[PDB]
């Protein structure tokens, strides 16, 4: 650990930790986003990037990030998820409100897959980091820096995977490989939200409506 | 031009 | 690298290797779905599978497998792609045709990056081989049997990567951190084709047409 | 998925 320390990323993880289901899952999101920025502050070298470059990175990854947070928090629950809000959303509850298709996708695609490999908070805070340092993000003034910094977050995560889990050679690869699925789910998660607003049926509070409001 | 988030990135 | 080898993973790559442009691409795109099948017959153990599975895997991964195959092709072309049909397609031709946004994305996000690291044909087959073996695919009979095969492939690559470019430690993860893009591009890429079908003025062939069919 | 199948059979 010279430039990117595994622990510190993990510190930030520990540091940020906690009728119409749909309405609830939203109350929870605007609430989660507030806490997400701070989490981001807490990651090595994030704050060393101009605010504008920071805002594009946070706007760029709000879905993928909060998603994998709640997925991991859910490795405990049987069929369902636990909200930051402290409610539970069961599979039946979600299905009854028309959002089951996505719901099972999170649960099949992420939660069981995470849960199966017993992924630690370090490995979580580490992946979330590679999301945040997406150099492919649009409007990014120095793409070279973000890019390498991901080269840091990952040389660091690989090294750790070998140390803690040497018995399983393929741990590194398997973890990176839920990132495409993460991508996929987030985008599909976004659509739904535009539709809720487009309808205006679902109250959406200010911070959220903000991340839905265009650049 | 997204106020609250910039406000939250000062502190 | 005996159960699943790079050596063959290269053969299966050598063997298949090749007026409103949104048409020229779509034709090229039909022509390709044919040769795609010949490739998948040579990426080992795909066939051994239940044929019911070979169908799900391919319907769900044609977008990304194809995009990735052309982008690789277009390392030479400066600011445009190299389609299998022989024509070269410039970014402006693309822009003028209303698809400036995603074409630029394939170039920036995928080709440039391919060129920057000089990604080889084996590295590509392997990334394709991984893509082909998606356990997340719904309706897969033994999703674990798939889960397995991606796991052997992605090992045989690291053995390569570590070997052939020993001065290049981050290569393996670098190679795999282009997939979430591949996915991302493929979804929006798909989003159009449905549009071109919906509005009805772009010719779409039988095979391409089969894939844009509700499961 | 007639075509896909046909190609995979032979
Ligand atoms: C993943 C989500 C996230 O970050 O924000 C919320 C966005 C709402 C609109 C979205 C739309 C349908 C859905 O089910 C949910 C309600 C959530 O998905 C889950 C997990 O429930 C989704
Ligand atoms: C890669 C493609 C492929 O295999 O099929 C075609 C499918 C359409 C929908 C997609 C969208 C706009 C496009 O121009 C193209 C035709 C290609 O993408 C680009 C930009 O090269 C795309």
């Amino acid at each position: 650990n010279e430039d990117m320390p595994v622990e510190r990323i993990l510190e930030a993880e520990l540091a940020v930790e906690p009728n119409d289901p749909v309405t609830n899952i939203c109350q929870a999101a605007d609430k989660q986003l507030f806490t997400l920025v701070e989490w981001a502050k807490r990651i090595p070298h994030f704050s060393e990037l101009p605010l504008d470059d920071q805002v594009i990175l946070l706007r760029a990854g709000w879905n993928e990030l909060l998603i994998a947070s709640f997925s991991h928090r859910s490795i405990a629950v049987k069929d369902g998820i636990l909200l930051a809000t402290g409610l539970h959303v069961h599979r039946n509850s979600a299905h009854s409100a028309g959002v089951g298709a996505i719901f099972d996708r999170v649960l099949t695609e992420l939660v069981s897959k995470m849960r199966d490999m017993q992924m630690d908070k370090t490995e979580l805070g580490c992946l979330r980091a590679i999301v945040l340092f997406n150099p492919d993000s649009k409007g990014l003034s120095n793409p070279a820096e973000v890019e390498a910094l991901r080269e840091k977050v990952y040389a660091s995560l690989e090294a750790y995977c070998k140390h803690k889990y040497p018995e399983q050679p393929g741990r590194f690869a398997k973890l990176l490989l839920r990132l495409p699925a993460l991508r996929s789910i987030g985008l599909k998660c976004l659509e739904h939200l535009f539709f809720f607003k487009l309808i205006g049926d679902t109250p959406i509070d200010t911070f959220l409506m903000e991340m839905l409001e265009a650049p | 031009k997204h106020k609250i988030l910039h406000r939250l990135l000062q502190d």
